[PDB]
RNA sequence: CAGCUUGUUGGUGGGGUGACGGCCUACCAAGGCGACGACGGGUAGCCGGCCUGAGAGGGUGUCCGGCCACACUGGGACUGA
RNA sequence: AGAAGCACCGGCCAACUACGUGCCAGCAGCCGCGGUAAUACGUAGGGUGCGAGCGUUGUCCGGAAUUACUGGGCGUAAAGAGCUCGUAGGUGGUUUGUCGCGUUGUUCGUGAAAUCUCACGGCUUAACUGUGAGCGUGCGGGCGAUACGGGCAGACUAGAGU
RNA sequence: CUGGGCAGUAACUGACGCUGAGGAGCGAAAGCGUGGGGAGCGAACAGGAUUAGAUACCCUGGUAGUCCACGCCGUAAACGGUGGGUACUAGGUGUGGGUUUCCUUCCUUGGGAUCCGUGCCGUAGCUAACGCAUUAAGUACCCCGCCUGGGGAGUACGGCC
RNA sequence: UCGAAGGUGGGAUCGGCGAUUGGGACGAAGUCGUAACAAGGUAGCCGUACCGGAAGGUGCGGCUGGAUC
């Protein structure tokens, strides 16, 4: 058992393939974080910080409505636990010219790409949205 | 295979293809001494003979070539600039002549293609 | 009234107890030149016959590419059931390059700032079966508004 | 008859 | 080795296609007039004149002693 | 690496259309290039675009050698890579002289240029293939006086429509270049893109 | 069948395995 | 090609060297390298760069330019900055 | 006046009508043609392509995502060790604070010239040369942050185990 | 005599986990060593039948062997033709083990919840198709291992056992 | 002292020749069989041991990429 990031971007493809209501796994402090970033794109829906009994927990919502049409198309994670992948500020990601927003890991933090290039600072490419 | 792990534990090599020719280091043209004339016979869906020589080139390797065109003024001597092609009909051809140079006449009553087979103008 | 475009024919054999019985078909494809493009395959003992059968299917399916200019949003991995197919807008393009067939498609759509290429399978159909997944895969800025609020917001300075 | 095989 | 200590170089490099980042382990004589560590520990050491067989590296600090 | 020196119906037929015409506005034929070309043709990429290549290689008269080196110059400028290899064909000597009209033929200006006929600002240039920019004014040369193709041609001119990108001076015949040779603006009978997609294949 | 890739070596392997039954003895051993 | 290594490994002292330096050398210690490829075999002058390719990369490193070695073969030394 | 030839022409692949020929001769890069009606052989003619060059051979790359980081596979297509254990090595959960090694950002030096890109300019144009900028993907030094990784110090617990 | 595993409990540690080249070990039947045993069966073998022929089928009889003590070789569909681990995602039907709820006797020891294991059908998804499908051949991470046209060939030279 | 070239002697390693010999490949109609594909006429296969000129057969054990069911 390794890589958190893993099940909880694949936890969001089976919901979005299968179009449950919400996804519930282990809270942690990436992956509230990622998923106020997310949130603040639009991408997701609203997520809670709960706390069940051991440990936290978390709850994202899946994002959908207009239709049966869910607004998260997928995902990939790049940097993998032994290909860590970073770039330079001016050599950034160009996935899907805006649209596939990529969260990199600065020295101030979580951000976007458009974020990250006003900024003109690199970081660690986690993974994209689509 | 993945697992750039093992990529670094072991690195990568492609298929070798293979070198084509023993014609002197893969020289382009070589010259043989040009012996053993032959007309021997191709796979059975051909029905024909394919004129050749089992001729000795400079690294002292009898080979069998092939004899472009009609006619021909070898006498298992008669030394021969030697080229590449194949024919796939003929194994054991892998080489051909180049008729009209260093001893060999070109080929006589060609008009087309007078560059090839010694051919050449009306001259 | 539409663009005809025309796949290389093939030739098929049902075999009978007394021989065989040739038959041909021939995929065609048709389009507006602005993205509205019919895929029709048919088939019949006659060329013709087959040839308008794949017309009427076309008619019967057309697909709405969400084109900017002459040319694609985003680039689209067209991984089909056999065929791949990966091709990016090349924003400026100034040329349409494809492989076989995917060209004919293109030239049906109408486009003019197409880089694309085709992988893996090179039977035709799955290749053309291919593209129609990318372009199914295709979809434009006010359709991604639906997916997130904020539009305008983007990375494209051309557009119009 | 032959000389190949046969 | 009588004045001069063997000592674990640890470094680090990525592949240059690849880009794994992987360890690197060189060996250094911490050539030194007065042996005054022990093993497991952790020392600096500073490149100077060859004296034997390169002999490069030279004791400076000792940190971060071995249980 | 020269001239095609030859029939001009053997190949204004062949890719079926009078590519220039001269004193006769076309030859009145039907459109079987050669001995059996009355018979219906299967048609290719290859083909088509081919047969635009050769519009324009005619057209103006250079061989592939060089077209391709105009080519390679075209992709390596920004913008349509069409539009900037009609532009700088545009920039030929005998592409503006035959533009103004100031012989019968095409061939017959390259002709009178290749004999330097028409020097530049300061040259008695003999080059058919010369980049002529902006400012880039023709001398009429001196020695053509008391000759014909100068003041016959002249009297002549109407035939040809002065690219709205120069003027010419017509007392003097200063072809003189204003704008950038827009001919992508103006007077395109043949297509670029399939030629431009036909040198990446 | 897909048994036609196993025969070929099915066969490959007999005659290997006769032809040195034929010589278990000084006409190999000796080498 | 997986065991290579006693001038090897380390120290003292001394010489010698344009010069630190087992470079050399008397004595003493017994180490050192190595599967994060020792020893050995095969192949090869290296690079800016040339060619290809969309590029990542591949091939190549011929002219020109820089660097290194060699001068019938081998060996040694003088003069001398 | 005084100076045009060469290759090809079934398809792949722009590029054909006939004659002669009759599994023979003979052509061929792959499929392949010729067994008396050859658009594939020899010839004429016609046409195509290039052009004082044109064709052939040979060699490298690509095309080949058929060594696959970008960018491929292993149920039967060739490919999962007969199974397990366990060393090196790889990898390693929640988390406080720490070092700032890695990475990132900045700055200095470095990265020669020529060559390459771009823009100008000069040889009557071009090639070429010339100017300038760029490129020079990259190192060290110095300068800030510390996200993530990593190391140290330490904790909790679900992991695993008892 | 002795190993392993599962549920519940959550008493204890507090990341001590997973994989694992090279390496070590276990490893059907056949076979081999030494020695015992040896009913029946039964390669080889013999004879008869069949067949044009039949050193094969068929039948008779019958050696080695099968068996046991201690050793070697270390192969096979040693196959689920599916490496291991980890997390997640329609259901239903059967089954094995155990725990625990409603019906608490409606006796049913049923239904339901939960953890493992097992076999079937099946949604999505995947797949060249066949098919897989909460035991994935789906989503996705780590590690290991193996191929890169068929033959020549998993053979030769070499080296280890 | 050092120390070339050379010599002596024995080893390592690479390569070529080598009667002869085995196997492999290829080649219009060669000669005796006809094992495999259907239940291919005794179902086939993997490994293993014995036998025959050959396809092969045979025995222990294993699988279904296997009859009937």
């Amino acid at each position: 058992m390794t890589d958190p990031i893993a099940d909880f971007l694949t936890r969001l493809r089976n919901a979005n393939s299968a179009y449950h209501d919400e996804v519930s796994l282990p809270h942690s402090k990436l992956k509230a974080n990622i998923a106020q970033i997310l949130k603040n794109e639009g991408y997701i829906s609203d997520f809670r910080t709960e706390d069940a009994r051991v440990g936290k927990s978390l709850v994202i919502q899946l994002k959908y409505g207009p239709s049966r049409e869910r607004s998260i198309a997928g995902l990939r994670r790049v940097s993998k636990p032994g290909l860590r992948v970073y770039a330079k500020s001016t050599n950034l990601p160009r996935v899907l010219g805006g649209l596939g927003v990529a969260i990199i890991s600065t020295s101030s933090g979580l951000l976007t790409d458009r974020q990250a290039a006003r900024q003109g600072v690199g970081g660690e490419v986690l993974a994209y949205v689509w | 295979m993945p697992t750039i792990q093992q990529l670094v534990r072991k690195g990568r090599r492609d298929k070798i293809s293979k070198v084509k020719t023993a014609a002197l280091k893969g020289s382009p043209q070589r010259r043989g001494v040009c012996t053993r004339v032959y007309t021997t016979t191709p796979k059975k869906p051909n029905s024909a003979l394919r004129k050749v020589a089992r001729v000795k080139l400079t690294s002292q390797v009898e080979v069998t070539a092939y004899i472009p065109g009609e006619g021909h003024n070898l006498q298992e001597h008669s030394m021969v600039l030697v080229r590449g092609g194949r024919v796939k009909d003929l194994p054991g051809v892998r080489y051909k002549i180049i008729r009209g140079s260093l001893d060999t006449q070109g080929v006589k009553n060609r008009k087309q293609a007078r560059s090839r087979y010694g051919a050449k103008k009306e001259k | 009234n539409y663009l005809e475009r025309v796949v290389a024919i093939n030739r098929v054999s049902k075999v009978v107890k007394g021989g065989r019985r040739f038959s041909f078909t021939a995929l065609v494809i048709v389009g507006d030149g602005n993205g509205m493009v019919g895929v029709g395959y048919g088939k019949a003992k006659e060329v013709p016959a087959a040839i308008a059968k794949g017309v009427e299917e076309a008619r019967k399916s057309f697909f709405r590419v969400p084109l900017i200019g002459g040319t694609i949003t985003h680039p689209v991995q067209g991984e089909a059931a056999a065929g791949v197919v990966l091709l990016r807008p090349a924003s400026p393009g100034t040329g349409v390059i494809a492989g076989g067939a995917a060209r004919a498609v293109l030239e049906c759509a109408g486009v003019h700032d197409i880089l694309a290429k085709s992988l893996g399978s090179d039977n035709a159909i799955n290749v053309v079966h291919a593209t129609v997944a990318a372009l199914k895969l295709l979809q434009r800025p006010e359709e991604v508004a639906a997916r997130r609020g904020l539009p305008i917001e983007d990375v494209a300075p051309a557009g119009m | 008859k032959a000389x190949r095989a046969a | 080795m009588q004045k001069t200590i063997v000592v674990e170089l640890e470094d680090r490099m990525r592949h240059p296609l690849y880009g794994k980042i992987i360890r690197t382990t060189k060996k250094v004589k911490a050539h030194d007039e007065d042996s005054v560590a022990g093993i497991g520990d952790r020392v600096s050491l500073m490149e100077t004149r060859p004296l034997s067989a390169t002999k490069r590296w030279r004791l400076v600090e000792i940190l971060e002693k071995a249980k | 690496m020269a001239r095609y020196t030859g029939p001009v119906t053997r190949k204004s037929r062949r890719l079926r259309t009078d590519l220039v015409g001269g004193d006769q506005a076309f030859e009145k034929r039907p459109y079987p290039p050669g001995q059996h070309g009355r018979a219906r043709i299967k048609e290719s990429e290859y083909l088509l675009q081919l047969q635009e290549k050769q519009k324009a290689r005619f057209t103006y008269g250079v061989m592939e050698k060089q077209f391709r080196r105009y080519y390679e110059e075209a992709v390596r400028q920004p913008g349509k890579t069409g539009e900037e290899l009609l532009k700088i064909l545009e920039s030929r000597l005998d592409n503006v002289i035959y533009r103004a009209g100031l012989a019968r033929t095409r061939r017959m200006a390259r002709q009178l240029v290749s004999h330097g006929h028409f020097n530049v600002n300061g040259v008695h240039v003999n080059v058919p293939s010369y980049r002529v920019s902006q400012y880039d004014i023709v001398d009429v040369r001196d020695k053509s006086l008391n000759t014909v193709p100068f003041q016959i041609a002249r009297e002549t001119a109407g035939e040809r429509p002065i690219p709205s990108w120069l003027q010419v001076v017509g007392e003097r015949q200063r072809v003189l270049i204003h704008q950038l040779p827009e001919r992508a603006q103006i007077d395109v009978p043949l297509t670029e893109q399939l030629i431009v997609e036909y040198y990446s294949k | 069948g897909s048994v036609i890739k196993k025969r070929r070596k099915r066969m490959s392997k007999k005659k290997h395995r006769k032809l040195l039954r034929r010589t278990r003895v000084q006409r190999r051993k000796l080498g």
